């Protein structure tokens, strides 16, 4: 049995790493948490610290208010019976206003108004979390790549719940808050729009979603295969190419005729993943606003 | 031509079959016995696709479609024009893919690196073999496999899914999707993290791995670590494909109803099935 | 030709530009391509060399500009086996000692990698205050067995990546009382031994040595890691099936 470095053989532990300071406001940084031997079999054992800050607490408060608003609706849909609650948990749904209400905020609480309230809180939670991904990198002197990639996910979410409903003329077009109901919404969306398999932006989204798993399996396996030369220390390999980076590249050059660098593979990676929701958001935004029926549209083009 | 650092790695050795007979390169590509095998399987498969396109009457790659035998052929062979070509092409594709993986193993050995990559690729091959071999054999007919056409295999996914109602309710399918989404989330985050450390703010020195750990700890309270994230990406992508193969190998073999029935066990548990109210009462 | 048609054609143009950008970005190392005799190749393909970018390295380590003039910065004991291109290049000496093929190393900086505070990233556990084995079999004190199934020495310390709290090397004491570093990813810790498939016991002393007992440079890591991995190919005649 050759060792494969998927799980750690010998865990080691020292003083907790408190991290870099740079321009981080240490007033808003928690203390360090405990160590998890369980996690240490696969990754780092140390938990914490975490940064709080005004945007974090606003995001947390608002995100919990979103979760609680849905929850309270679920208890009401369950007649406040805890057993009915647990039984139908995945079947409850906080639904948007009926189409008659259009984009009005006057829909009564029990027939769409609570959906709007939950959506307001979610909108605040995500966008303040986005601000947080930006400000955490900036406090550390780092590039803004995480906030920019996160924007691509936010783009699809904004299209589904906000932009497309407004362009279609009613909140009724938006996704409901429930486990099974949002799945039923997804199925219905495709049927209503003439088979989403023929939305070319949907086919691209799939190419990049499959391609993300293809690429991360490739890259994850490649870095493990060269971890015997310190391959996972990618920053110093970028600064000072080692035999790890060279063998990783030549494996792929010899296999498929071209290859990456230790830096450039992470550009391939960030675009492969970002393009999933970028093309996806375009695909959904055009559905119903421009194209009613993707299959018919495809046959005429 | 070589990369500037490549010559020192182009030594003899590492082959599994043939000794040094195939131990050479064509431009950047390594050959090896399984490179030759790959070429033979792929070239023949492509020739038989061209043959099937000639019989079909189209050179349009968006219309060419190689269909498996009608279900009535069961697991038997079929005439070339009526499923046989699909059958031989499937053998050629399996041969090319397995030859590809074993070629990678020879490349792994010449370069002295671990075998993680062809091992990972083997999961994709097993997912392909689930759809065209393992599931059709267990269902009793090649005709349950998917056709080889750009749009027609999408119609196959649609037809197969809706045979079971909304295929979303397949629970192994739910797990696979969760791994697919989480993998893309992890890939986006990992690419962003490295690039944000290597390309810091203007006016800054290149960051260190400690900045990456600190960023992710500040953000969510945990940093999995540079080794951990590559293990994680490999596990997420492989698990997505494992649960994909699992969600299909059970569909039509040990599960035949609308998938939305599976969860209805939870619904009609005797102690709360008949409580008036809610959704399931 | 409506907005969806305009969108999809536009996206494909963007994608072609993105792939061209991504490929050129990934030519910042190893290009331009060379002939097998080291001179520039005539055919470089259709993607042009990227324009230089600079990394300002921390801790006073200077700047990297890539692409830049490239050099192995070390002798390569290999000779052509053929006049035409595409055939293997054969080691002229001892490939393990000369660091070629799967024994290859790169002329990295002869300095240790530093953490974010400017301290050595890797240290022997005896020099890393508070570090200890926290789970799994502690290999210290165990004998180290080679692929000839004979003992080559004893584990005397673990070298740890401090920021990632990770065992990276086993320090192994040989018969003459010197020590070598063994990559943690190339050993299997068992209850009564550390087994190293890559090397036979007679090859452990050939592992390149480090100049200081409490630190290891990137150059030295590359030489150790290359040598040990090179044993999978070159110590195979000594490997019992
Ligand atoms: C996996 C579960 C389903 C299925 C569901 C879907 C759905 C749903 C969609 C696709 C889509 C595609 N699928 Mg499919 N697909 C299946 C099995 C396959 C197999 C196979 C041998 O198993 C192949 C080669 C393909 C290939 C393809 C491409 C035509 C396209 C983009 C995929 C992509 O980028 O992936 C990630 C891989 C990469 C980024 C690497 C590059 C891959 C290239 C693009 C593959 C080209 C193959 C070529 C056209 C055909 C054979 C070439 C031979 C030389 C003859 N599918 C099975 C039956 N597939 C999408 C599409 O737009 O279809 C029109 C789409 O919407
Ligand atoms: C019957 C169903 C229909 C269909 C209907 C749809 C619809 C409808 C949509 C998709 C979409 C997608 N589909 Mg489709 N789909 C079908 C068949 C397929 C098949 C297949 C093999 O059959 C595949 C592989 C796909 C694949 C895909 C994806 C590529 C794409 C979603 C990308 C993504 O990451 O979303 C996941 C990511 C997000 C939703 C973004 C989330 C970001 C936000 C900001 C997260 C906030 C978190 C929140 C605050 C909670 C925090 C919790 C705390 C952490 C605890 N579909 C059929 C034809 N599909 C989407 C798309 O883009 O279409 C173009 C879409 O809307
Ligand atoms: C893309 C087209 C469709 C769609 C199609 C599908 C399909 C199809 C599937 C899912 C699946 C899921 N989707 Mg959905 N999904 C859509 C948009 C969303 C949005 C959103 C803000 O837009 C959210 C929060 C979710 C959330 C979820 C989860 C319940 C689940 C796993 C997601 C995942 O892997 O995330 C990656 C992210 C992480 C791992 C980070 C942590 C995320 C946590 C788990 C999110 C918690 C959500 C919710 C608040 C939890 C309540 C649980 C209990 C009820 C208390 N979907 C759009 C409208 N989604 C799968 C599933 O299991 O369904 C049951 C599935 O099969
Ligand atoms: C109406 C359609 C149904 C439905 C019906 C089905 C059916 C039916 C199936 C899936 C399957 C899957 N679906 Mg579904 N699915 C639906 C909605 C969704 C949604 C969504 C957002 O709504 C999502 C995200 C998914 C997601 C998924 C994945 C879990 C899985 C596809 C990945 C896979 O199998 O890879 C596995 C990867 C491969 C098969 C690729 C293998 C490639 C080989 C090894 C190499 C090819 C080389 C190539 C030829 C070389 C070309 C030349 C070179 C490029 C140069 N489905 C709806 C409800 N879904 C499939 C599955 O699980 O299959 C196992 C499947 O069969
Ligand atoms: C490129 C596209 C991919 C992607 C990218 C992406 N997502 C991202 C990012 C990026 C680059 C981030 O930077 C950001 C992040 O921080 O990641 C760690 C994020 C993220 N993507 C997330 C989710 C997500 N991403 C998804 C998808 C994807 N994201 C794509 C595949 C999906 C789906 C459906 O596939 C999901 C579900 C989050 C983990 C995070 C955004 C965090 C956010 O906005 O949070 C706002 C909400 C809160 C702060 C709190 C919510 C409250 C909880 C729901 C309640 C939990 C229960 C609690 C115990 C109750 C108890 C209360 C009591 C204690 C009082
Ligand atoms: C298991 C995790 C993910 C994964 C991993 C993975 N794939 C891999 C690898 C890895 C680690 C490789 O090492 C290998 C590689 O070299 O990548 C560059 C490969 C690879 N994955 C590929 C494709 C691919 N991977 C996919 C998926 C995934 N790959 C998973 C999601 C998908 C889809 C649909 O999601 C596709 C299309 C190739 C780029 C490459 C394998 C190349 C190969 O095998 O080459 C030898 C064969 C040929 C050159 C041609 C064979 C031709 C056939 C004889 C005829 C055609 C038959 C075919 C069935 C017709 C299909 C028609 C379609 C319209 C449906
Ligand atoms: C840190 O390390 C890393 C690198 O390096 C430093 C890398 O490179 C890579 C590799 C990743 C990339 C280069 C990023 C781009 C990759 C993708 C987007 C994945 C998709 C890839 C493709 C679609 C390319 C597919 C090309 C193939 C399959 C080869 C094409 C085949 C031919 C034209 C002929 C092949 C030769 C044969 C048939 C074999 C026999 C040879 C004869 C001539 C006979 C990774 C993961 C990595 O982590
Ligand atoms: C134990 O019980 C208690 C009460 C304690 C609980 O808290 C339990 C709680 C629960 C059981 C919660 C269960 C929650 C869920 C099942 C949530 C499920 C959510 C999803 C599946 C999400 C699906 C997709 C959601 C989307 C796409 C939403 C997009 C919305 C945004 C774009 C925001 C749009 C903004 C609007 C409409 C507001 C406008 C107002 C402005 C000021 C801009
Ligand atoms: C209207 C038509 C559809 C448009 C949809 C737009 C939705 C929102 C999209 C966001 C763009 C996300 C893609 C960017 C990902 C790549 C990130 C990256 O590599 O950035 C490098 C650099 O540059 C920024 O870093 P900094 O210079 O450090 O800020
Ligand atoms: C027929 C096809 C013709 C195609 C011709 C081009 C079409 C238009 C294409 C547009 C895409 C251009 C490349 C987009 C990628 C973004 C480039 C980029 O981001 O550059 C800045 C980046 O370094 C800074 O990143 P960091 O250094 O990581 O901060
Ligand atoms: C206070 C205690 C709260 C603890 C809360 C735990 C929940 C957070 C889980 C994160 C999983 C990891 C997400 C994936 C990370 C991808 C980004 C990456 O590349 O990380 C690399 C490494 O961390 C540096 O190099
Ligand atoms: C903190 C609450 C956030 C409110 C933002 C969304 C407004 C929706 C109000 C629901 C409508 C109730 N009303 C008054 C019509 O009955
Ligand atoms: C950044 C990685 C680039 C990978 C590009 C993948 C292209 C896949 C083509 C899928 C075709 C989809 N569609 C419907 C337009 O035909
Ligand atoms: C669909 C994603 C695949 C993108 C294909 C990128 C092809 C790049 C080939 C570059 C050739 C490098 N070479 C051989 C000149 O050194
Ligand atoms: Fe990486």
């Amino acid at each position: 049995a050759e060792y494969q470095n998927i799980f750690t053989q010998v865990q080691v532990r020292g003083p907790a790493d408190l991290g870099m300071t740079e321009d981080v406001n240490l007033a808003n940084r928690s203390g360090v948490g405990p160590f998890s031997t369980l996690l240490g079999w696969f990754g780092n054992a140390q938990l914490g610290p975490i940064y709080l800050g005004s945007l974090g607490v606003l995001s947390l408060f608002s995100g919990l208010m979103w979760f609680f608003t849905i929850g309270i609706w679920f208890w009401y849909q369950a007649g406040w019976n805890p057993a009915v609650f647990l039984r139908d948990l995945f079947f409850f749904s906080l639904e948007p206003p009926a189409p008659e209400y259009g984009l009005s905020f006057a829909a009564p609480l029990k027939e769409g108004g609570l959906w709007l309230i939950a959506s307001f809180f979610m909108f605040v939670a995500v966008w303040s979390w986005w601000g947080r991904t930006y400000l955490r990198a900036q406090a550390l002197g780092m590039g803004k790549h995480t906030a920019w990639a996160f924007l691509s996910a936010i783009w699809l979410w904004m299209v589904l719940g906000f932009i497309r409903p407004i362009l279609m003329g009613s909140w009724s077009e938006a996704v409901p808050y429930g486990i099974f109901s949002h799945l039923d919404w997804t199925n219905n969306f495709s049927l209503v729009h003439g088979n989403l398999f023929y939305n070319p932006f949907h086919g691209l989204s799939i190419a990049f979603l499959y391609g993300s798993a293809l690429l991360f399996a490739m890259h994850g396996a490649t870095i493990l295969a060269v971890s015997r030369f310190g391959g996972e220390r990618e920053l110093e390999q970028i600064a000072d190419r080692g035999t790890a980076a060279e063998r990783a590249a030549l494996f792929w050059r010899w296999t498929m005729g071209f290859n990456a660098t230790m830096e450039g593979i992470h550009r391939w990676a960030i675009w492969m993943a970002v393009l999933v929701t970028l093309t996806g958001g375009i695909g959904i935004l055009l559905s119903g606003t421009v194209v009613d029926n993707w299959y018919v549209w495809g046959q005429n083009h | 031509a070589l990369l500037s650092f490549e010559r020192k790695y182009r030594v003899p050795g590492g082959t599994l079959v043939g000794g040094n007979l195939f131990d050479f390169w064509v431009g950047p590509f390594y050959v090896g016995f399984f490179g030759v095998a790959t070429f033979f399987f792929a070239a023949l498969g492509i020739i038989l696709i061209a043959w099937s396109a000639v019989l079909q009457g189209t050179w349009n790659p968006q219309l060419i479609s190689v269909y498996p035998p009608a279900l009535e052929y069961g697991l038997g062979g079929a005439p070339l024009a009526k499923g046989g070509l699909w059958q031989i092409i499937t053998i050629c594709a399996t041969g090319a893919f397995v030859s590809w993986a074993l070629r990678e193993v020879e490349i792994c050995r010449k370069l002295g690196i671990g075998y993680h990559i062809p091992f990972a690729f083997a999961f994709a091959i097993l997912a392909y073999l689930t759809l065209v071999l393992f599931r059709p054999v267990m269902m009793g007919a090649w005709g349950y496999a998917f056709p080889y056409g750009i749009w027609t295999h999408l119609d196959w996914v649609s037809n197969t899914g809706y045979t079971y109602g909304n295929f979303h309710y397949n629970p192994a399918h739910m797990i696979a999707i969760t791994f697919f989404f989480t993998n893309a989330l992890a890939l986006a985050l990992h690419g962003a993290l490295v690039l944000s450390a290597a390309n810091p703010e203007k006016g800054k020195e290149m960051r260190t791995p400690d900045h990456e750990d600190t960023f992710f700890r500040d953000l969510v309270g945990y940093s999995i670590g540079t080794l951990g994230i590559h293990r994680l990406g490999l596990l997420l992508s492989l698990s997505a494909v494992f649960f994909s193969a699992l969600c299909m190998i059970i569909t039509g073999t040990i599960w035949f109803d609308q998938w939305v029935d599976w969860w209805q066990w939870w619904v009609k548990l005797p102690w709360w099935a008949n409580i008036p109210g809610g959704i399931n009462g | 030709f409506d907005l969806a048609s305009l969108a999809i054609y536009s996206f494909w143009i963007f994608l072609a530009g993105l792939i061209y950008y991504l490929q050129t970005e990934n030519m910042r190392e190893g290009y331009p391509l060379e002939n097998e005799d080291g001179t520039p190749a005539a055919n470089q393909g259709p993607f042009p060399l990227p324009k230089p970018k600079t990394f300002i390295l921390p801790h006073g380590r200077g700047t990297l500009t890539v692409p830049g003039p490239e050099s192995e910065d070390r002798p390569i004991a290999l000779a052509r086996t053929a006049v035409s291109e595409g055939f293997p290049h054969a080691p002229t000496g001892d490939p393990m000692k000369d660091g070629v093929g799967p024994a290859s190393w790169v002329a990295r900086r002869d300095l240790p990698e530093l953490d974010g505070h400017g301290h050595n990233k890797i240290k022997p556990m005896k020099a890393a205050a508070g570090f200890h084995v926290s789970a799994g079999k502690n290999p210290i004190g165990l004998p180290v067995r080679g692929c000839d199934l004979e003992i080559a020495g004893k584990v005397v310390d673990i070298w740890v990546d401090i920021p990632e709290q990770m065992a990276r090397f086993l320090e192994v004491e040989l018969k003459d009382g010197s020590t070598r570093l063994l990559p943690m990813q190339m050993v299997k810790v068992q209850s009564n031994r550390v087994h190293v498939n890559a090397l036979s016991s007679d090859l452990f002393a050939g592992i390149p040595t480090i100049k200081s007992p409490t630190e290891v440079t990137l150059l030295e890591e590359d030489k150790i890691c290359g040598y040990v991995a090179g044993g999978l190919m070159y110590a195979a005649p000594k490997r019992k099936s």
